[PDB]
């Protein structure tokens, strides 16, 4: 019962490399040759390869002979993905699964790729709160833009760990050179404009780390 | 090699669920070859409900079939709801591995569109002592797929310079979205005009600004 | 007839015309070979029984 508990979209150069992990969690991955593959993202997934339970070696698909590479995190019976010359064409998805009855029987996460130049930034706190004028009813618009993320991209939750649901944050867009990672949510008016949720954005890879409260409009 | 010479779509609807006749471009249709169906939603990942040709998936309902049909991988979402549809992934391992084929997207009745929940505040003051104006309409919980942006720029719908937000599968189950109407400090600050205009499925709604 | 090895089950050991299942093993955890009758094979050599 494979979970590739894994990492999201990292970013590399032009030929440079990078390991993009998934350790095995939910399932028997240290007795599970399951699939660590590529993700051509126009079609779906992308066969890069499985890693054998045991030996914690991959087999390595025919378009994966090339960028995917083969690595055993087996303290889970996991692997990574590793990334050998960072391509042009290389800014696609991964994913990882592990089952029995040859084809994988569960389909765990992988993460996206982007292997392209960007600036050294990443996207910061600007928010989209309830107005001077209302910003009240049975709830308040909240939300918040972390823009510029260049490398990007900043994730953006709503309340940043002490809310979850109620933000609905939206995806990191390319505008300007940057990534606007950010959302929007229908925020507390029965709540605020005393208690709020602390919308946060966080990304590392540019250095942006932005949480907005319960911040008045005016 | 091969491929799913099927329906790299299905057709699953309210009542019943879509079992895509995956023929063969492979050969005959079977289970050592590991013809599966793979479902998948927004949130991008393919999960099994039914592979290796007899096998059923674990958190699966009475939704899906999997197996070779017509003759070739038959993946059937069938017993398509609001949580019976999905796009899936065609098994195909051949004692290797299941990787994709062609994949049925199968359907399922639901999602009933209502108007975009659209959130109205301001673009920041920071954004605007910063020389920028973004003000933020959203439209998020948003149904059917139809996103209404009215950029009133200069009060009425100008595009020197606005930006929309990201359509995405979200926790309203279906469209949304941020758009900051886009205006300058004094580009944006000359006129105090700015309109962020939410339409739900054909129908407008405006918001102005507030200072 | 097989002639199977046992890493994850001794249900891999197998003897048989006759298939099963394997749980968390392939070959690394499994062992499979052609063990079966029907030939007394009278003077095999660089092919070790």
């Amino acid at each position: 019962q494979i979970q590739l508990v894994q990492s999201g979209r990292e970013v590399k150069n032009p030929g440079e490399t990078v390991k993009i992990s998934c350790k095995a969690s939910g399932y028997t991955f240290t007795e599970y040759p399951m699939l660590w593959v590529k993700q051509a993202p126009g079609k779906g997934f992308r066969w890069m390869g499985l890693i054998y339970t045991n030996t914690g070696e991959p087999t390595y698909a025919e378009e994966f002979k090339g960028r995917f590479v083969f690595s055993l995190e087996i303290s889970a019976s996991t692997a990574y993905l590793q990334i050998n010359n960072l391509t042009n064409e290389d800014t696609a998805t991964y994913f990882c699964v592990r089952d029995y009855f040859i084809s994988l029987d569960y389909w765990g996460q992988g993460t996206t790729l982007t292997v392209s130049s960007a600036k050294t930034t990443a996207p910061s706190v600007y928010p989209l709160a309830p107005v001077c004028g209302g910003t009240t009813g049975s709830s308040v618009t909240l939300g918040c833009l972390v823009k510029g993320y260049f490398p990007e991209p900043v994730t953006l939750t709503w309340n940043s760990g002490s809310l979850s649901s109620g933000v609905h944050t939206f995806p990191a867009l390319l505008q300007s050179g940057l990534y606007t990672l950010s959302s929007s949510v229908t925020v507390t008016s029965n709540t605020w404009p005393s208690q709020t949720i602390t919308c946060n954005v966080a990304h590392p890879a540019s250095s942006t780390k932005v949480d907005k409260k319960i911040e008045s409009r005016r | 090699q091969a491929v799913v010479t099927q329906e790299s779509a299905l057709t699953t609807s309210p009542g019943e669920t879509v079992t895509l006749t995956c023929r063969s471009n492979i050969g005959a249709v079977t289970s050592s070859n590991c013809a599966n169906w793979v479902q998948e939603k927004p949130d991008h990942f393919f999960t099994g409900l039914i592979g290796d040709t007899n096998n059923r998936r674990s958190g699966v309902p009475a939704r899906f079939s999997g197996s070779l049909i017509g003759d070739k991988a038959a993946l059937t979402i069938t017993g398509a709801q609001t949580e019976d549809e999905a796009i899936y992934f065609c098994a195909l391992w051949y004692n290797n591995l299941w990787v994709f084929g062609g994949g049925t997207k199968l359907t399922v009745l639901g999602q009933p569109k209502s108007s975009p929940s659209v959130t109205l505040f301001p673009p920041s003051s920071e954004e605007l002592e910063t020389n920028k104006a973004t003000l933020v309409c959203t439209i998020t919980d948003f149904y059917p797929g139809v996103v209404t942006v009215d950029w009133k720029v200069d009060g009425t719908p100008v595009t020197q310079g606005m930006e929309t937000t990201q359509p995405s599968k979200q926790s309203n189950n279906k469209y949304m979205a941020s758009s900051y109407l886009t205006l300058t400090a004094r580009a944006w600050e000359r006129h105090s005009s700015y309109s962020c205009q939410v339409t739900h499925e054909g129908h407008t709604v405006e918001k102005s600004l507030s200072r | 007839t097989i002639r199977y090895n046992c890493t994850c089950g001794r249900d891999n050991v197998g003897t048989t015309s006759t298939d099963k299942t394997i749980n968390t093993c392939k070959i690394d955890q499994c062992h499979a070979a052609v063990t079966s009758h029907d030939k007394w094979q009278f003077t095999s050599p660089f092919v070790p029984r």
